[PDB]
């Protein structure tokens, strides 16, 4: 049989006591084929589970109560699903003459009431004062159909949102108008729907966060070389003038900020250098970076040389201490 | 003798700074030749540079890490050779810099990890690898390219189909792993724009765990049936092993038991309503295979008619018939019908014969019979066979002619008549009459006279005023019957 092993890259994380569905990796991942053009094709799906902290693999009984597994297609869905459900899961698609199949973890996780949990939330950047931006509560599809409408309580790090300045639930999308930094943090949605009498609930949360206008974007900006104060000393040269460059916020951004002494900073000879930095970022998220050099020994010389400053961040621009 | 000829010769490579090329050269040859790498024909001597012979002594991989640019950039040449000749090929190798990687360059997204796993179970290492065009993934160990070239053997090389944006997976599947699969494995990803290595990733093969994985087998296979129409019936099948397989019952090609619902070694399939014979297949399946059973059912009607019975065997009391069955399944007996030829009555039955072949006896000489068979199964009785006719044999008369009367004619002649014997068996061919002076005498030392099929004959040149006794017998082809008692007649 064709063993594609465990497949780690797509690690699996559903909370505790909450309809799951899990896909089939091999189905669409690995081979070509749908479910539809593999089952017509005399093709049999089979799943294996090994339970961490075990050794044999079991298959799973589905006629087992109220069909708290069951199987559709190449799906295998939980309704709801359990702490012990955590384990290596196998999947396999076999002919009598094939087998292909491949395995991947699942890992069942605990949900602390104000939504401190050991998952990964996602982070969405809206843009400031951009008008609306709104949150749609992910992952949802295919866990009920049109038949039936959910009820989705919203949440601001534990509290829920009721009545904000600017913060409107719409169900399934959470409207930020005129987003504002005060308004930070991660945010959670409980969609809640009924399936058989019994009522299911759905938990997720997505971190957001508000950065700056591309409006308000523009190429660095340097003032070290203001040449308000020229530094001319006695040599005693101990005297090494700063280069602030603060950014703009832009999405994709390259920052990089790099002296030019004489046009070969690369460790000049005469003077023994090492290059030296920081960061900083600020509130709607624009950057200062600022670049000092330091130097082992002194040569008289390099003061009639001058010192220019550039930073490059998707936009060009460069001045000099003077 | 012969001289060097490449079965392997190197491609042009671009690489990254930093990273990992090899390139690959093999020669056979009678004796096996010798392979040197040169540089601008000058044989390589370098601290990066490194080479590595195939154990089967069929060739060398130069290797060179991390790569240095323009330092490497150069044409190389593989160069084989022998007593009977030299024979060298040209590569080239182009080194960019991590600034100068054009987009769709390979990337390993995810490389191979360390993996420990048990002899003969399946090792698989991993690798994700991205750009455009789609890369081609392959593998070395140990410095050498895995040779999965045969997709026959142990090692198989699997890779993932090009779903547009996304990475193509490459799997190193190694199944029945040993002690020499242990090793330091790197994948590698392949354009048009270039060659990137992985990290290079261990493999250990580690002693089994006493737990072991027992393949699929039959606890209680599906076994055949037979029953009426409608006819229900519930045939049990039940696989076992570790881990535990599914079943799933089967109608050849269609699926009887619904995929998304399928028992764990124990189905059950019923059968409402049987109607048409057929052959049911029981599938059962873990992850150690697939095995398959059949239980046959069938619904037999009344059998079909046997062949048209065969006479093979007649006495004059006798006959034997012999038939073929007629039948695709077995008979449990047959039903003889027989009566005379010229009756108009029912067949007479001869019921419970449990052969293909029975001797009809009680019967008359000399008598026209019909005969017919009829099959029976545990189902019923079927209809008879297309009739025999024939005929028993003949037998010498069983009863002397009747009312057997002489009387004179004159001094010299008597007439002497009688009626036919009552039991002929068979056709009278004549008479013969016996007469004499002196009855005392043995009737074969009596005066005789044959006569063919006839009532009433004359008797001349007898001597005058004498007792004559006369006796009467008649003949058949198979001999004399018995003779009349004795009368008188005075000339
Ligand atoms: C998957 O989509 C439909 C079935 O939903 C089918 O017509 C199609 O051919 C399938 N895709 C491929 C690549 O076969
Ligand atoms: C663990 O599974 C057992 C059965 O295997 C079940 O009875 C129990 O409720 C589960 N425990 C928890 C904490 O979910
Ligand atoms: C999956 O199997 C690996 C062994 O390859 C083991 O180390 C890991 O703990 C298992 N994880 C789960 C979630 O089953
Ligand atoms: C099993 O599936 C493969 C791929 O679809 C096909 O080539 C092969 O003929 C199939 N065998 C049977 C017995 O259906
Ligand atoms: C949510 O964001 C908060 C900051 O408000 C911080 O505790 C952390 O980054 C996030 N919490 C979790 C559980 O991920
Ligand atoms: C077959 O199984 C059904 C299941 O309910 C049962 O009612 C029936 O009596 C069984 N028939 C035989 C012949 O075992
Ligand atoms: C069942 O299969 C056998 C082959 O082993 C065949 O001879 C028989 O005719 C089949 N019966 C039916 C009813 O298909």
């Amino acid at each position: 049989c064709d063993d594609w092993g465990l497949d780690t890259m797509r690690q699996i994380q559903v909370f505790e006591d909450e309809p799951a569905r899990i896909k089939c990796p091999l189905f669409e991942h690995f081979l070509k084929y749908n479910y539809s053009t593999a089952h017509s094709s005399g093709l049999t799906l089979i799943w294996y589970w090994t339970r961490q902290d075990r050794d044999l693999e079991e298959p799973i009984n589905f006629r087992l109560p109220e069909n708290r597994i069951s199987k559709e297609k190449d799906v295998l869905w939980f309704r709801p699903t359990l702490l012990n459900d955590t384990g290596n899961y196998t999947c396999m698609l076999r002919n009598t003459t094939y087998c292909s199949k491949v395995a991947f973890p699942l890992e069942v996780v605990q949900k602390d009431s104000c939504f401190n949990s050991a998952m990964r939330f996602p982070v969405h950047k809206m843009y400031i004062e951009h008008g609306i931006h709104k949150i749609t509560c992910p992952n949802v599809d295919g866990y009920f159909p049109s038949s039936v409408k959910p009820s989705v309580t919203w949440y601001k790090g534990c509290t829920e949102i009721v009545d904000f300045h600017n913060v409107l639930p719409e169900g399934m999308n959470l409207s930020f108008f005129i987003p504002l930094v005060s308004n930070n943090g991660n945010y959670t949605c409980v969609v809640t729907y009924p399936e058989n009498g019994r009522l299911f609930h759905l938990t997720r949360t997505v971190t957001v966060k508000v950065v700056g206008s591309p409006k308000d974007a523009l190429p660095p900006q340097i003032y070290s070389p203001n040449d308000r104060v020229v530094y001319e000393k006695e040599p005693g040269e101990e005297l090494v003038i700063p280069c602030k460059v603060y950014f703009s916020f832009i999405m994709d951004s390259h920052n990089e900020v790099w002296w030019t002494i004489d046009g070969k900073k690369p460790d000049d000879v005469t003077v023994d250098i090492t290059i030296n930095e920081s960061v900083s970022y600020s509130s709607t998220e624009d950057e200062t970076r600022t670049q000092i050099l330091s130097i082992k020994k002194v040569t008289p010389e390099d003061l009639r040389r001058n010192y220019v400053c550039h930073a490059r961040n998707t936009k060009g621009e460069a001045e000099q201490a003077a | 003798e012969t001289p060097p000829r490449f079965t392997r010769t190197p491609v042009d490579q671009t690489g990254v700074s930093g990273g990992v090329a090899s390139f690959i050269c093999q020669a056979t040859g009678d004796p096996r030749p010798k392979i040197v790498w040169n540089k601008k024909g000058k044989k390589v001597s370098n601290q990066r540079f490194e080479v590595i012979e195939f154990d089967d002594g069929s060739g060398s991989v130069l290797r060179i890490q991390p790569l240095r640019t323009p330092r490497d950039e150069a044409i190389y040449e593989c160069v084989a050779s022998n007593n009977v000749g030299e024979i060298s090929v040209s590569t080239r190798l182009t080194v960019l810099r991590e600034d100068q990687i054009p987009r769709g360059f390979p990337t390993i997204d995810m490389g191979p990890q360390l993996k420990v796993v048990e002899r003969t179970r399946t090792a698989t290492m991993l690798c994700a690898a991205s750009g455009n065009p789609d890369p081609e993934i392959t593998w070395f160990k140990d410095f050498l390219p895995v040779d999965t070239s045969n997709n026959n053997g142990r090692i198989k090389q699997l890779r993932s189909e090009s779903i547009g944006g996304t990475p193509i997976r490459g799997a190193l599947q190694i199944e029945q792993s040993e002690e020499s699969d242990q090793g330091k494995y790197e994948c590698v990803a392949t354009n048009s724009a270039g060659t990137r290595y992985s990290a290079p990733a261990n493999l250990y093969v580690r002693e089994l765990r006493e737990v072991r994985r027992v393949p699929p087998r039959f606890s209680i296979p599906p076994t055949n049936h037979e029953i009426m129409p409608g006819g229900s019936v519930n045939i049990t099948c039940v696989a076992v092993g570790s881990p535990m397989p599914y079943v799933k019952w089967m109608l050849g090609a269609e699926d009887l038991t619904p995929e998304d619902d399928m028992p764990i070694g124990r189905n059950v399939l019923e059968l409402n309503d049987v109607r048409q014979s057929a052959n049911y297949t029981c599938v059962a399946m873990s992850t150690l295979g697939v095995i398959e059973a059949i239980a046959q059912i069938t619904v037999k009607a009344l059998p079909k008619p046997p062949g048209t019975p065969v006479v093979t065997e007649s006495t004059a009391t006798s006959i034997t018939l012999t038939w073929d069955s007629g039948n695709p399944e077995p008979v449990s007996y047959y039903i003889i019908q027989h009566k005379p030829k010229n009756s108009e009555e029912p067949y007479k039955e001869i019921d419970g014969i449990a052969t293909t072949r029975y001797s009809v006896a009680g019967l008359s000489p000399y008598s026209d019979y019909e005969f017919r068979v009829v099959a029976v199964n545990n189902i019923g009785r079927g209809p008879a066979s297309e009739p025999v006719l024939t005929q028993t044999s003949e037998q010498a008369p069983s009863s002397a002619p009747r009312d057997v009367q002489a009387r004179m004619l004159s001094s010299t002649t008597i007439l002497v008549q009688w009626k036919e014997p009552e039991e002929p068996n068979g056709q009278i061919q004549g008479y013969r009459v016996y007469y004499t002076m002196d009855p005392t005498q043995h009737v074969n030392n009596w005066m005789k006279h044959n006569v063919a099929d006839s009532q009433i004959t004359t008797i001349g040149n007898l001597v005058p005023q004498k007792t004559y006794s006369v006796k009467v017998l008649a003949f058949t082809s198979i001999g004399d019957g018995p003779l009349s008692s004795d009368i008188q007649v005075i000339t």
